[PDB]
C-alpha cells in the first residue's frame, strides 16, 4: 500500500505496508500512453518480459522487499510504473499503483480520446479489444484504471466487473466479447484519461486512452 | 538339471518379483502416505519391477541357446535395464539396511533430521552410482554376429580394429568389470550384515525384544541376501580372475554353472518385496483393506 | 486452460511446499500428555523442567519434547481424549501420600491406560510425594486404603505394593510399557528421556518390521 | 435451593409454549422438501457440474 | 423439597403435552414418498494436511471452503481448481471447530484453548491475519457459527453457550440451561435461533433476541455430536455417540424420525443436510460417512472414501457438492 521507487544516454520498488513476499509485481510504461515492462509472480518462478525489449531485467528479493534493462532505445524513453498484483480467487490483481517514475498479440483500440463531461452528468468510455477476451473459466479480463491528472494510475473495475476497494460504488463496467465499457453515473470533480487492460496473455498492452474534459 | 532348473528359477523370479512389486507400488506407492520409510520401499519396488520387467527377455535369451533372437535395439535396451536396476536393487538393500540402522542406533538423529525430502533427496544417489556402473555396458556392447550367423549377444570390441591393441583392452575391460563383485557384493553384504547386526546388538542390550519376531526377521533378511547372492559373486568373481584359462582354453565349471547361479541370483528381486514391506503389519493392513 | 489461474496453481504450491516444510519441523517434536487426578504434582512435574489447554515445550538432548497439560479442563474427559491419539508417551501423575480416598488416580489410570485410544501409547507412571510417603506410612497403616494387603510398614515395601497395584492395572501387556518412576529428584527429565527414546526405537522397528 | 428454583423456572417458561400436532409439522417438513428439491443438485445432478 | 416434587411435576406435564400432540409419526405419513440410492464420488481430493482433520465450512459463495486441521492449520481452498487460497496458521493447534462468514471476510476457529479466533480475510495487506480473540468461556469450544460479520455464537464443553459481540469482544448473551457438556451447535436461516445439541443427549432450541433458553428437547441415550437445521428453519436433526440419529421439530417439540441401523456400533461426528433439506449426510467414525433420506429414514448411499473417522462435513448453499474431512488428513468434495 506503499510503492516508491527511484531511477534516472547510450547504456543504462522499496516496498512497504503489506506482504509482498506473496505478491506478484510487474513495471508498466512519455506524456503520450502506457505499455507493459515486465513481470514476476510470487517466488519467482514465471517471469514474462515486454515483447518489444524482451532480454534486455526483473528481480525481486522478499527479504529484502524490494530491481530493475540495458540498452537505451529510444522508445525506452518513459515514465515507469510499480504495480503489484496477487492472483488468487477473487482477487483484485494490478489492485495498487505505484507512483513510479521518470526514463502478434492482442490490441486494444479506443479512438474515443477527447469526450467532454460536465459535472453530474452520466459519462461513458468505450474499449474496443482484437479478440475476445474471456477464459474458459468464466472471468473476462480488463482492469479499467483510471489516471487522474498529475497522479498515479487508480484500479476502478478489476477484471471487467468486480469494482476495488476505495472506489466510490457510482463506478461501474460491463461490455462482453471484445468491445468493452465503463459508465459513470453521478461525476465529481475528483472524476477527471481512461486505461483498459488485457491479461489474457503474457504482452499486457492497455489501449490509447480517452481524457475526459473539465 | 543345471540346464532346467535355472529357467524354471528366473521365471518364478519374475512372475514373484512383477506381483509383489506391484502391490508395493500400488499400496505403498499410492494407497499409503509418504513417508522415507515409504520412499525406500517404493523405491527398491520400482528397482525391482524394472528388473523383473527385463527379466523374461533374459530368460527366452538364455533358454534360446543363450542367443539374441530380439533386435539388436531390444537387447541393448533390455541389458541397460537389467545392468542399471540389478544394481539398482542391491545398492537400495544396503541404503534401507543403513536408515534402518541409523533410525534404531541413533533415534534422537533419526527423528530430527531424516525427513520426506532428504529421503528423496538421497534415494537417487544409488541410481547415480548405477548409471556411472552401468556406462561400461551401453558403452561397449553391441550385437555379435556369429560366423555361422547365430547372433549371439556378448560384448564387443571392434569400435576400438588392431587385434593385439584390441585384444588387449577386451581383457582389461572385461577383468576391470571386479566390480561386479566389489561393488556389487562387498558393499551390499557388508552394510547390510554390519547394519543388522548393530541392531540386533542395540535391541537385545537395551532389551524389549519380546516375541520371537525381531530376532527372526532380522535374520532373514541377511539370510536373503547372502543364500541369493554369493553363488553368483563367487562364479563371477573367480570367471573375472580366470578370464585368460576359459576365454584361451575351454574350467568349464564355471560356465557351466551361470544360469542356475544367475536363476538363484535374480530370485532376490522377487524375494525382497516378501522380506521388507509385507512384514510390516501396519502395511499388511493397508494392503487388506486397499482390495 | 490457464491465464491467470498460471499464476493461482503458483500461490497453490508455493503454500503447499510451506505446508510440507511446517510438518517437517511439525512431526519433529515428541508430543506427550499430562494427566493425573489433580492433587499428584503435575504442577510439580512441569515446574521442574529444564485457561483451557496449557502447553509447555523443552528441550533434552537435542530432542524437543512438548507436554500438554489439560487437567485445567473440567469437561467430560471422554470427547477430548481422543485428540491426542499421536502422542508419544502419556506422564501419569499420582500422588502417594489419602487426604479424601488415592483410589481415584488408580481408577484415572485404569481409564487412561486401557483406553481405547492408548492401546499403544506408553505411560511414563509418576508415583510423586515419596518424602512425604516415608513419612506419613508409619503414622498411619497402609490398610486404610489397601486393606488386602499392607506388608512391611517401610517405605521400600509399602510403595513397592502400590506400584505392583498400578502396573497390575495394566489391562494390556504386549505394546504398552509402564516406566514408572519416583519424584527434588533432579534425574526427572532424563527418565522422560530415556523412556521417550525407547518408545521412539520402539515405533521405528515397529514401522521398519522388526515388530 | 437457589438452583432448584431456577431450574423450576426453566421449566416453567417452556410450559406454556404452543404446540401443533406432528401432522402439521410432518406436513410442512414434506412439502418444504418436495415443492423445493426440483433444484436440489445432489439428488438429481448438474448435468454439466463445476467440478468436472 | 417442594420443589423436587414441583419439579417432577412440571417435567410430567411437560410429557403429558408433548404425548398429546403425537398425530402420526414419519412412517406412516411419509409411507407415500418415493425414497432417493444416491451414490456422489470423489471429484476432488484436497490434500495438504499432515494430521486429523475436525472442521470444515463451506463459503457462502459455494467456491471457497476452509478446514480446520490438527496441523495447526485452517486452509481455505478453492474447491474447483483445487489450488490452496489460504493457509493461516493457528496458535493453537487443538482445533475443534472452524466457521466461514457469510460475507466472506471473516474465518471462525476454536478448540481446546477455548478461545474463538476471529481471522479476517479481505485485507489491504495480502496475508490473512487474526482480528478478534473471543475468550472468558470455561470449556472447549465445538462450533462457532457466524450470525452477521459482528456476532458469533459459541458452544463449549462449559454447560454453556454464547452469543458475543466481535466489536467489543465481550460475551454479550449467555446460554446457560443445560447439564454436560455442548457438543454441537447450529444457526437458523433467519439468524434469530439457534439449535445446541449437547453431552446431557439433550437438544435444545435458544433465542437470540431475548437471551433465554426456549426449547428442551430429550430423545437420546448418551452424548450427542452433531446437530444441524432443516434449510426450512423450523427444524432440526442431529447425532449421538449412541449410533442413532434423530429428527426434532421445533414447533412440534417431538422426535420424528430415527436414523440408525443394526450393524452400525459406531460413533457419530457431524450432520448437515442438502439444499433441498431431503438428503440427511451424517460423518460416522467407523472410516466412512453416510447419506440418508431424513423424510423416508432410509439408508441411501455411503461416502466411503477415507482410512479414518469422517469427522466433518459440509453441503454448498448452491447445493451442487458435500465436502468431508476425515481423520486421513484429506478433504474429498463429493458431487
Ligand atoms: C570380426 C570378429 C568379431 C568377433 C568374432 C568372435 C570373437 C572371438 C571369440 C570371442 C568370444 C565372444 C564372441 C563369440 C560369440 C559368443 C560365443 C561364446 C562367447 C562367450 O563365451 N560368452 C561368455 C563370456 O564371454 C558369456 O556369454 C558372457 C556374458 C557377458 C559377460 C558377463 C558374465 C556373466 C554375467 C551374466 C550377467 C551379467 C549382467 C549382470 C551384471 C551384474
Amino acid at each position: 500500500v506503499q510503492l516508491v521507487e527511484s531511477g534516472g544516454p547510450g547504456g543504462s520498488c522499496s516496498a512497504s505496508g503489506f506482504a509482498f513476499s506473496s505478491f506478484g509485481m510487474h513495471w508498466v510504461r512519455p506524456e503520450k500512453g502506457l505499455e507493459w515492462v515486465a513481470y514476476i509472480s510470487s517466488g519467482s518462478g514465471t517471469i514474462y518480459y515486454a515483447d518489444t525489449v524482451k532480454g534486455r531485467t526483473i528481480s525481486r528479493d522478499d527479504p529484502k522487499n524490494t530491481f530493475l534493462m540495458t540498452s537505451l532505445r529510444s522508445e525506452d524513453t518513459a515514465m515507469y510504473y510499480c504495480v503489484r498484483s496477487i492472483y488468487y480467487y477473487g482477487s483484485s490483481p494490478f489492485d495498487f499503483w505505484g507512483q513510479g517514475t521518470t526514463l502478434a498479440d492482442i490490441v486494444m483500440t479506443q479512438a474515443t480520446s477527447s469526450v467532454p463531461v460536465t459535472p453530474g452528468e452520466s459519462v461513458s468510455i468505450s474499449c474496443r479489444s482484437s479478440k475476445s477476451l474471456l477464459h474458459s473459466n468464466g472471468n473476462t479480463y480488463l482492469y479499467w484504471f483510471l489516471q487522474r491528472p498529475g497522479q498515479s494510475p487508480q484500479l476502478l473495475i478489476y477484471r471487467m466487473s468486480n469494482l476495488a476497494s476505495g472506489v466510490p460504488d457510482r463506478f461501474s463496467g460491463s461490455g462482453s466479447g471484445t468491445a468493452f465499457t465503463l459508465t459513470i453515473s453521478r461525476l465529481e470533480a475528483e472524476d477527471v484519461v481512461y486505461y483498459c487492460m488485457q491479461h489474457l496473455e503474457y504482452p499486457l498492452t492497455f489501449g490509447a486512452g480517452t481524457k475526459l474534459e473539465l | 538339471v543345471l540346464r532346467i532348473l535355472p529357467l524354471v528359477v528366473l521365471g518364478v523370479t519374475f512372475v514373484l518379483g512383477v506381483l509383489g512389486n506391484g502391490l508395493v507400488i500400488w499400496v505403498a506407492g499410492f494407497r499409503m502416505t509418504r513417508t522415507v520409510t515409504t520412499i525406500c520401499y517404493l523405491n527398491l519396488a520400482l528397482a525391482d519391477f524394472s528388473f523383473t520387467a527385463t527379466l523374461p527377455f533374459l530368460i527366452v535369451s538364455m533358454a534360446m541357446g543363450e542367443k539374441w533372437p530380439f533386435g539388436w535395439f531390444l537387447c541393448k535396451l533390455i541389458h541397460i535395464v537389467v545392468d542399471i536396476n540389478l544394481f539398482g536393487s542391491v545398492f537400495l538393500i544396503g541404503f534401507i539396511a543403513l536408515d534402518r540402522c541409523i533410525c534404531v542406533l541413533h533415534p534422537v538423529w533419526a527423528q530430527n533430521h531424516r525427513t520426506v525430502s532428504l529421503a528423496m533427496k538421497v534415494i537417487v544417489g544409488p541410481w547415480i552410482l548405477a548409471l556411472v556402473l552401468t556406462l561400461p555396458v551401453f558403452l561397449f556392447l553391441t550385437t555379435v554376429t556369429i560366423p555361422n550367423g547365430d547372433t549371439y549377444c556378448t560384448f564387443n570390441f571392434a569400435s576400438w580394429g588392431t587385434p593385439e591393441e584390441r585384444l588387449k583392452v577386451a581383457i582389461t575391460m572385461l577383468t576391470a568389470r571386479i566390480i561386479r563383485f566389489v561393488i556389487g557384493f562387498s558393499l551390499p553384504m557388508s552394510i547390510v550384515a554390519i547394519c543388522y547386526g548393530l541392531i540386533a546388538a542395540k535391541i537385545h542390550k537395551k532389551g524389549m525384544i519380546k516375541s520371537s519376531r525381531p530376532l527372526r526377521v532380522l535374520t532373514a533378511v541377511v539370510a536373503s541376501f547372502f543364500i541369493c547372492w554369493f553363488p553368483f559373486q563367487l562364479v563371477a568373481l573367480l570367471g573375472t580372475v580366470w578370464l585368460k584359462e576359459m576365454l584361451f582354453y575351454g574350467y568349464k565349471i564355471i560356465d557351466i554353472l551361470v544360469n542356475p547361479t544367475s536363476s538363484l541370483a535374480f530370485f532376490n528381486s522377487c524375494l525382497n518385496p516378501m522380506l521388507y514391506v509385507f512384514v510390516g503389519q501396519d502395511f499388511r493392513e493397508r494392503l487388506i483393506h486397499s482390495l | 486452460l490457464s491465464a491467470e489461474d498460471k499464476a493461482a496453481v503458483e500461490r497453490s504450491k508455493m503454500i503447499d511446499r510451506n505446508l510440507r516444510e511446517d510438518g517437517e519441523k511439525a512431526a519433529r517434536e515428541v508430543k506427550l500428555l499430562l494427566l493425573g487426578a489433580g492433587e499428584s504434582g503435575k504442577s510439580t512435574i512441569v515446574k521442574q523442567m529444564k485457561t483451557g489447554i496449557v502447553e509447555t515445550h523443552f528441550t533434552f538432548k537435542d530432542l524437543h519434547f512438548k507436554m500438554f497439560d489439560v487437567g485445567g479442563q473440567r469437561s467430560e474427559r471422554k470427547k477430548w481424549i481422543h485428540c491426542f491419539e499421536g502422542v508419544t508417551a502419556i506422564i501419569f501423575c499420582v500422588a502417594l501420600s489419602y487426604d479424601l480416598v488415592m483410589h481415584e488416580s488408580m481408577k484415572l489410570f485404569d481409564s487412561i491406560c486401557n483406553n481405547k485410544w492408548f492401546t499403544d501409547t506408553s505411560i511414563i507412571l509418576f508415583l510423586n510425594k515419596k518424602d512425604l510417603f516415608e513419612e506419613k506410612i508409619k503414622k498411619s497403616p497402609l490398610t486404610i486404603c489397601y486393606p488386602e494387603y499392607a506388608g512391611s510398614n517401610t517405605y521400600e515395601e509399602a510403595a513397592a505394593y502400590i506400584q505392583c497395584q498400578f502396573e497390575d492395572l495394566n489391562k494390556r501387556k504386549d505394546t504398552k510399557e509402564i516406566y514408572t518412576h519416583f519424584t527434588t529428584d533432579t534425574k526427572n527429565v532424563q527418565f522422560v528421556f530415556d523412556a521417550v527414546t525407547d518408545v521412539i526405537i520402539k515405533n521405528n522397528l515397529k514401522d521398519c518390521g522388526l515388530f | 435451593i437457589a438452583q432448584a428454583r431456577k431450574l423450576v423456572e426453566q421449566l416453567k417458561m417452556e410450559a406454556n409454549i404452543d404446540r401443533i400436532k406432528v401432522s402439521k409439522a410432518a406436513a410442512d417438513l414434506m412439502a418444504y422438501c418436495e415443492a423445493h428439491a426440483k433444484e436440489d443438485p445432489l439428488l438429481t445432478p448438474a448435468s454439466e457440474n463445476p467440478f468436472r | 423439597d417442594q420443589l423436587r416434587q414441583e419439579a417432577e411435576q412440571l417435567k410430567n406435564q411437560i410429557r403429558d403435552a408433548r404425548k398429546a400432540c403425537a398425530d402420526a409419526t414419519l412412517s406412516q405419513i411419509t409411507n407415500n414418498i418415493d425414497p432417493v440410492r444416491i451414490q456422489m464420488r470423489t471429484r476432488r481430493t484436497l490434500r495438504g494436511h499432515l494430521a486429523k482433520i475436525y472442521a470444515m465450512h463451506w463459503g457462502t459463495d459455494s467456491r471457497l471452503l476452509v478446514s480446520a486441521s490438527q496441523d495447526g492449520k485452517l486452509i481455505i481452498w478453492d474447491s474447483y481448481t483445487t489450488n490452496k487460497v489460504h493457509a493461516i496458521p493457528l496458535r493453537s493447534s487443538w482445533v475443534m471447530t472452524c466457521a466461514y462468514a457469510p460475507s466472506g471476510n471473516y474465518v471462525a476457529c476454536g478448540g481446546l484453548d477455548n478461545i474463538c479466533s476471529i481471522y479476517n480475510l479481505k485485507t489491504r495487506e495480502g496475508n490473512v491475519r487474526v482480528s478478534r480473540e473471543l475468550a472468558g468461556h470455561t470449556g472447549y469450544l465445538s462450533c462457532c457459527r457466524f450470525l452477521d460479520d459482528n456476532q458469533i455464537v459459541t458452544s463449549s464443553g462449559d454447560t454453556t453457550c454464547a452469543l458475543w459481540d466481535i466489536e467489543t469482544g465481550q460475551q454479550t448473551t449467555t446460554f446457560t440451561g443445560h447439564t454436560g457438556d455442548v457438543m454441537s451447535l447450529s444457526l437458523a436461516p433467519d439468524t434469530r435461533l439457534f439449535v445446541s445439541g449437547a453431552c446431557d443427549a439433550s437438544a435444545k432450541l435458544w433465542d437470540v433476541r431475548e437471551g433465554m433458553c426456549r426449547q428442551t428437547f430429550t430423545g437420546h441415550e448418551s452424548d450427542i455430536n452433531a446437530i444441524c437445521f432443516f434449510p426450512n428453519g423450523n427444524a432440526f436433526a442431529t447425532g449421538s455417540d449412541d449410533a442413532t440419529c434423530r429428527l426434532f421439530d421445533l414447533r412440534a417439540d417431538q422426535e420424528l424420525m430415527t436414523y440408525s441401523h443394526d450393524n452400525i456400533i459406531c460413533g457419530i461426528t457431524s450432520v448437515s443436510f442438502s439444499k433441498s433439506g431431503r438428503l440427511l449426510l451424517a460423518g460416522y467414525d467407523d472410516f466412512n460417512c453416510n447419506v440418508w433420506d431424513a423424510l423416508k429414514a432410509d439408508r441411501a448411499g455411503v461416502l466411503a472414501g477415507h482410512d479414518n473417522r469422517v469427522s466433518c462435513l459440509g453441503v454448498t448453499d448452491d447445493g451442487m457438492a458435500v465436502a468431508t474431512g476425515s481423520w486421513d488428513s484429506f478433504l474429498k468434495i463429493w458431487n
